[PDB]
RNA sequence: AAGCUUGAGUCUCGUAGAGGGGGGUAGAAUUCCAGGUGUAGCGGUGAAAUGCGUAGAGAUCUGGAGGAAUACCGGUGGCGAAGGCGGCCCCCUGGACGAAGACUGACGCUCAGGUGCGAAAGCGUGGGGAGCAAACAGGAUUAGAUACCCUGGUAGUCCACGCCGUAAACGAUGUCGACUUGGAGGUUGUGCCCUUGAGGCGUGGCUUCCGGAGCUAACGCGUUAAGUCGACCGCCUGGGGA
């Protein structure tokens, strides 16, 4: 699965004492979390797309996510993109 | 999954008069209540009670002689691909009169009888035998 | 893949390309060079006595350790490379604190394999350790029958031979034609199997390479006149009567071997 | 750090490569911290059926609690010995002392 | 005891076939009848047993 | 345009898997090859022949090479969206399930046209080649035998990077949820108990053989339904001809 290096770690910068599962914010970081971990998967074990059809299904959960934030509360939105990489 | 809940309130008045219970539980709306109210009056059910404060739960009351059900028929009707809508005179007669349709109004929930008192017309969302 | 050229062209419509980013391509190391000079398939005398050879541009003599010994001096390959007076692929050794040298190269693609030389060593390819010494089915690599000749068989590209049994003075192993044989014990061989088989994946697909690939195009004995050639024909698309060499012998299918001095070592000929 | 019980059996014969190669694995056990519970000796045994004519451990363990890629130089060591048979590290199971 | 890689309590659970025994003398309470059956396939790779008595 | 917490989502920490894919490790025999060794049989069958052998078969003994597939275990026992998945060992890795908490607040179902999975056999390109085996090559049988059956045997089976997309893909059962009297047998979490119990009583997730209400032309389905009440997408209208 992903590593407690990602789902841990990530309290360093969404917060301070706890996580904030539920907040779409902290989906979309997971959800890249996920990609930057399966992308680790690559290049090897090539006969092997189960990791490959559930990254089909992460693109687009995080895409989704990213949209319905701006749609809540552009604020939001925006207090969310300046924390990414963002366009590669 | 799950659509309809007048749907899912119909099946519970077949479902407990095949398993001979004096009481049915379904999940509580404003509307189920609304149509409750109206299954109390028109004689079929002898009380309703919803309890939960977060999650309501409502519980129909049901009395029994001889061993037999007790409401044999009961129709949703109007349904999301086909609502029928009747206007004030051509408002439905059921199993040629020996049955009642419940009438949604522009007020609240009402049978045909109720609503030619009151002049009104609607969506037809219910038969009962 | 073995990639193929995209169809613009014959014969490039064929053309299929094969590459190793560990060979060196580049010029040889010239201490170890002699200028061998093509006979042209003439004599002394200065008469043709073999066909269709030695033409083109020159092709000189890599100077390779056939005799190759020592003990407790490993070397390592300093460069991979090939030469088109042979097949298979050579390589450039460098002994542990001097003297550069060349062996055939046995499977396998890259440089820097580091191997050894003597008769207590391990059973790992390109050893010097003899055929007393080794634990019997292994691969022998360039096989030597006596020691002041060298490695003697076994030397094109894709080539293996396997030992079968050790007995007495002497070991009896495998070959490609189906030979079974008997060699000394003694003699130290090379170890594992010869490397490259590439050599016939060419395809140029143009008739006018034939001088630079060191030959010449053979004219029919059925075409030319009577005279040049004992088929004589015909006449085009005429043949006629039963095939024989240019020098009037009948050898399709009729045996030539007469040596009279080494069937005393070998139980079963060609299969 | 996981579990492994780093067992391998030897020819009788052949035990003098045993302190040519635990001498350094016990160094590189207590460089990792490694608890080594039992490095224990089991004299001399037998195998279940002769293999190529040999039929006999010498037979050692140490079960050492090590990291994934320090027994990676035990894998390779054996590996380099190859004369050496089932060499295995039998993974998790918690730590064993005595075994009942 | 308590474990399968001793020759002393493995010898227990297989035949002079090297077939393993019926659920009714292994001890397991009818419900680790299963992973023992394992266990014992596990112990030919051990060096413990045979692949197959026949041999 | 703002709310709700039941279905649904996600996390630190655990639970069981022949789900997917590597790198090590392993046994035997049909065969090819060199000795040990004994004498004319072996092989097939209703009988024989082709074939294997007499230049020493088959049997039996040693040494070596070659490669698919993993006997038993093994099943009404797991896992996958299906096809299917299987020696062991150590890895890479999606999903599912659990307990206490927390954070969301309808995020739930299906889907025109799209976009994607292969059992076996086949192809595109080169390797690898022990069984086996279309074709090929012979024998037998029969009046005949371009077949059955027997004796040899090429493609192929295997590995990489792509194509083929089809099957009893069958449990002849399209896909989401809720509701429901029973018997008998398993698989795996979790809570409380001297487990003073061949575990027990609860609580979760799965799974198999019977059986009653229900369904139905009758057979078949039966709480994992072909039942019951609802949401959605495709096709059919006598067959031949197609």
């Amino acid at each position: 699965s992903l590593s407690t290096e990602a789902t841990a770690k990530i309290v360093s910068e969404f917060g301070r004492d706890a996580n904030d599962t539920g907040s779409t914010e902290v989906q979309v970081a997971l959800l890249t979390a996920q990609i930057n971990h399966l992308q680790g998967h690559f290049a090897e074990h090539k006969k092997d797309h189960h990791s490959r059809r559930g990254l089909l299904r992460m693109v687009s959960q995080r895409r989704k996510l990213l949209d319905y934030l701006k749609r809540k509360d552009v604020a939001r939105y925006t207090q969310l993109i300046e924390r990414l990489g963002l366009r590669r | 999954s799950m659509q309809d809940p007048i749907a899912d309130m119909l099946t519970r008045i077949r479902n407990g008069q095949a398993a001979n219970k004096a009481a049915v539980t379904m999940p509580s709306s404003k509307l189920k209540v609304a149509i409750a109210n109206v299954l109390k009056e028109e004689g079929f059910i002898e009380d309703f009670k919803v309890e939960g404060d977060t999650k309501p739960e409502l519980e129909l009351t049901l009395k029994y002689f001889q061993g037999k059900a007790v409401v044999e028929s009961i129709q949703r009707v109007s349904r999301p691909g086909l609502r029928i809508y009747k206007r004030k005179d051509e408002l439905p007669k059921v199993m040629a009169g020996l049955g009642i349709a419940v009438v949604s109004t522009s007020k609240g929930v009402m049978t045909d009888r109720a609503a030619r008192q009151a002049g009104l017309g609607g969506e037809i969302i219910c038969y009962v035998a | 893949a073995v990639v193929k050229c995209k169809p613009t062209s014959p014969g490039r419509r064929h053309v299929v390309k094969v590459v190793n980013p560990e060979l060196h391509k580049g010029k040889p190391f010239a201490p170890l060079l002699e200028k061998n000079s093509k006979s042209g398939g003439r004599n002394n005398n200065g008469r043709i006595t073999t066909r269709h050879i030695g033409g083109g541009h020159k092709q000189a003599y890599r100077i390779v350790d056939f005799k190759r010994n020592k003990d407790g001096i490993p070397a390592v390959v300093e460069r991979l490379e090939y030469d088109p007076n042979r097949s298979a692929n050579i390589a450039l050794v460098l002994y542990k604190d001097g003297e550069r040298r060349y062996i055939l190269a046995p499977k396998g693609l890259k440089a820097g394999d580091q191997i050894q030389s003597g008769v207590d060593a391990a059973i790992k390819p390109g050893n010097t350790l003899p055929m007393r010494n080794i634990p019997v089915g292994s691969t022998v690599h360039n096989v030597e029958m006596k020691p002041g000749k060298g490695g003697q068989l076994a030397r094109s590209a894709g080539t293996y031979v396997q030992i079968v049994a050790r007995d007495g003075a002497y070991v009896t192993l495998r070959l490609r034609s189906g030979e079974m044989r008997k060699v000394e014990a003694d003699c130290r061989a090379t170890l594992g199997e010869v490397g490259n088989a590439e050599h016939m994946l060419r395809v140029l697909g143009k008739a006018g390479a034939a001088r630079w690939r060191g030959v010449r195009p053979t004219v029919r004995g059925t075409a030319m006149n009577p005279v040049d050639h004992p088929h004589g024909g015909g006449e085009g698309r005429n043949f006629g009567k039963h095939p024989v060499t240019p020098w009037g012998v009948q050898t399709k299918g009729k045996k030539t071997r007469s040596n009279k001095r080494t069937d005393k070592f070998i139980v079963r000929r060609r299969s | 750090m996981r579990h492994y019980e780093i067992v391998f059996m030897v020819h009788p014969d052949q035990s003098e490569q045993v302190p040519g190669m635990i001498e350094r694995y016990t160094a590189a056990i207590t460089g990792a911290e490694g608890k080594i519970h039992r490095l224990e000796d089991w004299g001399r045994r037998q195998l279940a059926y002769p293999i190529n004519k040999l039929h006999k451990a010498h037979y050692v363990l140490m079960n050492v609690e090590a990291p994934q890629e320090v027994i990676d130089e035990l894998e390779t060591t054996f590996r380099f010995n190859d004369a050496v048979i089932r060499s295995m590290v039998m993974r998790t199971k918690h730590a064993v002392t005595e075994a009942s | 005891e308590i474990d399968y890689k001793d020759i002393a309590t493995l010898k227990n659970y297989i035949t002079e076939s090297g077939k393993i025994v019926p659920s009714r003398i292994t001890g397991t309470r009818a419900k680790y009848q299963r992973q023992l059956a394992r266990a014992i396939k596990r112990a030919r790779y051990l060096s413990l047993l045979p692949y197959t008595d026949r041999h």
